[PDB]
């Protein structure tokens, strides 16, 4: 009558390996669009992401050379390197390393295999590899953030980056890319005027839509909670 | 010119009648190029004598 | 600079870069770190701003904070192509500029640039104040029409709020104030051209 | 042909959909023409003008 | 048909009118005056005989 | 109105007025959605009987 | 300043900057060729009888003045004859509307008024003159990005215009790719396109990082991948703003039309966040910094890293010859180059005497004159070229890049030389499997004699000793142009008189995009952008997608 | 730093003009949680907030939807568009009905209505319509309601007459985002939220009761 019913999320159609399908079952009229917007808004802006930072190939000074016996330029290879989704488990930052000689393309499958790093597409292209006796060692740092970093405001006091063998690539921790709400009628058997919002995320594959939609809740009730207890001034 | 351009820009102009409205711009432009460069010796004028 | 627009701001406000206004403000900020005993010196006070500490960005809030500026484009005809602006640091590299004085300056944001001063001097800032400044130049000196008019996008804007169509949602509801008429319209309960009673006072 | 080929895609021919706001989730009314314009870039940078 | 470039990526046209000629090639103006330039013309016709 | 509210109350509140315009004719601009699509030219019917 | 009725084939009417010289800075049509003597003729299908032959005659201007002229939007009912019973057309500068068998010519194509510039801009005979004539001016500095995309609406011209430029590698012999690297590309040649004399592999060295003009990044990548067939006129490499062999100047992006908050004002433009996460429009210029050692007459101005009244924190970057490292992240302020420069007289004014006499500090005859960076350019040095007049020493630096770039040469010509001689033994081969095949005795005794092996009485045994004076001729050749090039890099240079050497530091910045910078479209639709607005601001439509 | 630590509000400083129009400007928010904040709390107080108010009123001589009533300056349309803003606060009950019979000579205030326990006609100063110097009479059946949002009348026989109903006890809200700014983090919002009500709740209260509609409806999902 006025007390209210609380949404409780119901089942995750995980329509692929990066689509996601949640709902969100006995919303109150209205409510609809507040969370759906809301959830929107953070959904997209902040999530822990686990992008790379710096690459330090074998034989490269700068981006702007290119590598003998390797295809594309080195800074094709930092931009196929930035669009690599990885899932770090067990820690905040890590170090991957990538050896492959002879022939052939360069998937991400080649890196080498760590338990806590689960590479969450072994498709994904690199670099390709145009020789015989031609070969790459890099090593990838990939460490967990959140929301757009790019290298300029990451260099502040120079880390102790004196070697100059050192690539610094912009970071995009954020898994997801698009989420699109849509409520319509929630047919519980003593209610009419109900809505159950049911949101559509696109992650890249290391975000689970669950975990998702629990910080995206979760970090708005935290930012929420200077309200509840107001303290006017 | 006595055969207008009958032709709205939604419709699109074919090769004559866009080549026709073409000296009505570059007059046009022309004229902002030699006005203000009367225009700026006028006030020049005006300034001194006030 | 190059210009753009920022349209939040009050009209005798304008945008400087934290790294135009760190310059034209240089010797202000020596004579203040000077004052506040960070800097005995001017050979330690220009190294201070030289590398850009982090209190060297709090003393340039305090030598901005009422000092005007003199905001003016290039082809300078008539006197509001230079007026004089309380500005507002802005983290960019571009000059944001009000929507309503560009009809003065006969500014576009296609890349017109306009240049900055500084009034160092006592009287200056006076000047600046009482004749130069926005809020003061509402009257064109040519003929006493306005010339802070709105321009381009508001206009329109407040030509699609005030109409009427034949039959929105909520036509002929009564409406007790023009403060139900915004919670009206913002819970989607009527729309903005609704032939509707209303009560004004 | 333009909306032919609108057509041949799921497309609304009119080229006009129905955009929804950002900051808050309530949809534009009047619905607005979204497409894919070819943007240029050039070289008026404002780091080399500031 | 089409060369093996053009069976990369074939461009969609909407020409409606049946091409004749071709686009010459852009550069014949500056090629060929420095062409006629620095040439042993065997008459006294072109650049430095 | 921008020029009555300067003769009748003053300078400050229409200076004060200016930014209100400003500020309410973006905000109902932004969702009022205004576009233009190329169904807004409406060509005449008419037109090529006259031509 | 005046367009003309004579213009129409010859000049673009549509094509002259705006300024102080309007429409005298002119451009040329696309088909408009040149007269002997020199007045602008241009090219014009001959009508015949009633159907327009295809002699294409180009007609001068004095002699287009006569005749009557069709248009090119003149329908052919497929035999040539004009579709209706009268054709518009333009006889003497006005145009009228003749009878179909009035006509003398009819135009070539559609595009033959405006020039290749403007023959991009898709929809042209929509917009205005105007702004047709700005986005025919403002096509022309646009930026060639990080990665260059496509029109996803373009005009056919772009391929045209990107073959027919200089700034791709088009192959001159079809053929197979053998073997492509991310800066040469070796071409085997087809064999009926290949010369029987040389034993044809086609090495195409691309062209990698260098600077414009203007300071932007001319760069070529290869698109072809290796094993592929290619043509001849076939494009190998992108150069800047290509993609595939067409012209891709800018970033096609999903766009709306709508006033979005006043940020949108005048021209100004909305930019969303993921814009620049994709670093679509992330543009890269090189700068080149020079610091000249002249012969002062105090002395000579020296080169080292011993530079006095600076730290080890600026000293760090350089190496002991006082040029920078390559690779080395340099920034606002930091020494590039450090230059001591002689200087006399001092006499110092008490207060520094007494300065350096508090912290003990010497003076210093030498002052300094260090190239430094520019204030405000942050980027990253990629090349460093040193120069030197004959007779100076060159110091451990200029050693090094002299060592580097013998060894280069020296493993360039052996690498033409050795896959050359991979290509002659290879059609050595191809001898070898006629008149005299020897599928494994070949393959026995080794290529000292795989041209020199017997054959049967025809051309090909003397092919064996023609590739075998080939190969001789190439052995020769690789140590005479060896030594050419030896003594070529370890001369002197040709300076100026009074300078000793000159050290070129090629910076690099790979600049982003943000508010204050200008960006537009191809129709005059111009505007500095204003707010990188984030994801979740910019507005979506009901799928999902922020525009 | 790590990926859940936040930028909190630290300064809300609630300055209200007297009575019931406070402005609540809070800052520092993370850039772009201004705006989901501000519209996360107007479209719930605007929208969907509890309250009180009146739904149907029944005059005693008029049965018409518009028509006259004798004594009376003001048309019922008049006398339903001052009810409408009278802001009624109710306890337990939950639908409580009043009278407001009153012959007179002057205005007709929210004094002179019937007395409940647990009503609270939380302005004794609003007039209702004006009465002319004689024997006139009005008596209306005033019937409140406890409601949640605003229900026109459109969405919904005696004959009564049916008013308005606007049952959450704002009647303006309005944030406005600005930009606030760290020493070191260069963008942050900085949202001012504007709120006026009725009078029946203090703004402190409405902005509490909206903190906790929207933190009850996450309980499932925060841990
Ligand atoms: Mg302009």
């Amino acid at each position: 009558v006025t007390e209210f019913l609380k949404p409780r999320l119901v089942d995750i159609e995980q329509v692929s390996s990066t689509h996601a399908k949640v709902t969100l079952e006995p919303l109150e009229r209205g409510f609809g669009h507040t969370l759906g917007n809301a959830l929107r808004r953070i959904l997209l802006s902040s999530m822990p992401g686990c992008a790379v930072t710096e690459v330090e190939i074998d034989g490269v000074l700068h981006e702007y050379s290119t590598k003998e016996g390797v295809q594309e330029d080195i800074l094709e290879i930092l931009l196929n390197l930035k669009g690599l989704a990885v899932r770090v488990q067990g820690k905040d930052e890590v170090i991957l390393t990538l050896n492959k000689s002879g022939i052939g393309p360069v998937t991400a499958a080649d890196i080498t295999h760590d338990g806590d790093v689960e590479i969450v597409k072994p498709q994904h292209v690199i670099c390709h590899l145009t020789d015989e006796n031609a070969s790459i060692s890099m090593r990838i740092k990939v460490q967990r953030g959140r929301g757009y970093v790019p290298a300029s405001t990451r260099i502040h006091s120079e880390e102790d980056e004196r070697p100059i063998g050192r690539l610094l690539v912009d970071a995009c921790y954020s898994p997801v890319e698009r989420i699109a709400y849509n409520v319509e009628a929630a047919r519980v058997e003593q209610r009419t005027d109900l809505d159950k919002l049911v949101i559509e995320m696109e992650t890249n594959g290391t975000i689970d839509p669950e975990e998702a939609i629990r910080r995206a809740a979760t970090i708005l009730a935290e930012q929420l909670e200077a309200f509840v207890d107001l303290e006017v001034l | 010119i006595e055969t207008p351009i009958t032709a709205n820009f939604r419709e699109g102009l074919n090769v004559l009648q866009y080549f026709i409205s073409t000296h009505g711009a570059r007059k046009g432009l022309a004229d902002t190029a030699l006005k203000t460069a009367n225009s700026g010796y006028l006030t020049r004028r005006l300034v001194d004598v006030a | 600079s190059v210009i753009t627009v920022g349209p939040y701001l009050r009209l005798h406000q304008c945008g400087l870069p934290k790294k135009m206004a760190l310059e034209l403000f240089k010797p202000f900020i020596y004579g203040k770190l000077e004052l506040r005993g960070l800097a005995t010196t001017i050979k330690a006070a220009k190294k201070m701003v030289e590398r850009e500490e982090a209190v060297v960005w709090d003393i340039l809030d305090e030598v901005i904070r009422e000092h005007p500026v003199l905001l003016n484009r290039a082809p300078t005809l008539h006197r509001l192509g230079i007026q004089a602006f309380e500005p507002v640091l802005i983290e960019g590299k571009a000059i944001q500029l009000h929507p309503l004085v560009c009809a003065a300056y006969n500014a576009d944001f296609d890349g017109d640039q306009m240049a900055v001063h500084v009034p160092l001097t006592l009287e200056a800032q006076l000047e600046a104040r009482a004749l130069m400044m926005s809020t003061n130049n509402i009257l064109s000196p040519a003929n006493g029409e306005p010339i802070i008019v709105p321009s381009q996008d508001v206009v329109l804007g407040l030509y699609y709020m005030t109409r009427d169509c034949v039959n929105a949602k909520g036509e002929g509801m009564v409406l007790t104030g023009p403060k139900e008429a915004e919670r009206l319209y913002r819970s989607g309960l009527a729309s903005l051209h609704a032939r509707v009673k209303v009560r004004i006072t | 042909e333009i909306k032919e080929l609108l057509k041949l895609g799921d497309l609304p021919t009119s080229g006009q959909i129905r955009l929804y706001d950002g900051r808050t989730g309530e949809q534009f009314e009047r619905p607005v023409t979204v497409g894919y314009m070819y943007m240029l870039k050039l070289n008026h940078l404002v780091d080399d003008k500031m | 048909v089409y060369s093996y470039t053009e069976k990369k990526r074939i461009r969609k046209d909407f020409g409606k009118r049946p091409q004749v000629l071709d686009v010459p090639y852009l550069l014949s103006i500056q090629l060929d005056s420095f062409q006629k330039f620095i040439e042993q013309d065997p008459e006294g016709q072109y650049g430095l005989e | 109105m921008l020029n009555t509210c300067y003769r009748i109350l003053g300078l400050k509140p229409t200076v004060i007025f200016a930014d209100q315009i400003m500020y309410t004719g973006f905000a109902y601009a932004a969702r009022s959605g205004a576009s233009v699509g190329i169904d807004d030219m409406v060509i005449p019917e008419k037109k090529h009987e006259i031509i | 300043r005046d367009v003309h009725p004579t213009h129409y084939g010859r000049v673009c009417p549509i094509e002259t900057p705006e300024g102080p010289n309007i429409g005298l800075i002119n451009s040329l049509s696309v088909y408009a060729q040149t007269n002997e003597y020199g007045f602008l003729e241009t090219p014009y299908r001959k009508v015949t009888d009633g159907v327009v032959t295809d002699e294409i005659h180009y007609l001068s201007a004095i002699e287009e003045g006569n005749y009557v002229i069709a248009q090119a939007n003149s329908n052919l009912d497929e035999e040539g004859h004009f579709v209706e019973d009268l054709v518009t057309c333009r006889s003497k500068g006005e145009s009228s509307l003749f009878s179909r068998d009035q006509v003398d010519y009819m135009d070539v194509s559609t595009q033959q008024v405006v020039s290749v510039g403007a023959s991009l801009i898709p929809f042209l005979e929509h917009d205005d003159a105007n702004r047709a004539l700005m986005g025919a001016n403002m096509q022309r500095q646009a930026v060639p990005t990080l990665r260059a995309d496509k029109p996803l609406v373009g005009t056919g011209m772009e391929r045209a215009v990107a073959v027919d430029s200089g700034v791709t590698a088009v192959a001159k012999r079809g053929g197979v790719v053998q073997y492509v690297d991310a800066s040469r590309i070796v071409i085997k040649v087809n064999e009926d396109e290949m010369y029987p004399g040389e034993a044809g592999i086609d090495i195409y060295n691309l062209t990698k990082y260098t600077r414009s003009n203007q300071n932007t990044c001319i760069n070529q990548m290869p698109c072809v991948s290796l094993g592929e067939p290619v043509e001849r006129g076939d494009v190998l490499a992108d150069g800047p703003s290509t993609d595939l062999g067409e012209l891709a100047l800018g970033q096609n992006m999903r766009v709306a039309f709508m006033p979005w908050n006043g940020y949108n004002f005048e021209d100004s433009i909305l930019v969303s966040e993921r814009v620049v996460q994709e670093d679509r429009f992330t543009t890269i210029h090189i700068q080149e910094l020079a610091c000249v050692s002249r012969d002062t007459k105090l002395g000579p101005e020296e080169i080292t890293a011993d530079i006095p009244n600076v730290g080890e924190a600026a000293l760090s970057k350089l190496d002991e010859s006082g040029i920078v490292y390559i690779g080395a992240e340099v920034t606002g302020g930091d020494i590039l180059v450090g230059k001591v420069t002689p200087k006399g007289e001092t006499q110092l004014t008490p207060e520094e005497k007494l300065l350096r006499a508090i912290f003990g500090e010497k003076a210093s005859d030498v002052k300094d004159s260090s190239l430094r960076v520019p204030n405000g350019v942050s980027g990253t040095v990629i090349d460093v070229q040193v120069f030197t007049r004959d007779g100076v020493e060159k110091d451990k630096r200029a050693l090094e890049i002299e060592e580097m770039q013998l060894k280069q040469a020296k493993k360039d010509l052996s690498e033409e030389l050795q896959i050359l001689e991979a290509g002659l033994f290879s059609r050595i081969r191809a001898v070898l499997v006629a008149g005299g095949v020897e599928a494994e005795k070949l393959d026995k005794l080794p290529r000292d004699r795989w041209l020199e092996l017997g054959l049967t009485d025809e051309e090909k045994q003397n092919q064996l000793e023609q590739l075998a004076e080939q190969y001789d001729e190439l052995k020769h050749e690789f140590e005479k142009k060896l030594e050419a090039k030896r003594r070529k890099i370890t001369q002197g240079d040709d300076l100026a008189p009074g300078v000793l050497k000159i050290v070129k530091v090629y910076l690099a910045v790979k600049r982003r995009i943000q508010p204050g910078d200008k960006m537009a479209g191809r129709h005059g639709n111009k505007g500095v952008i204003s707010k990188i607005n984030p994801i979740e601001d910019m507005p979506y439509d009901e799928n999902g997608t922020p525009v």
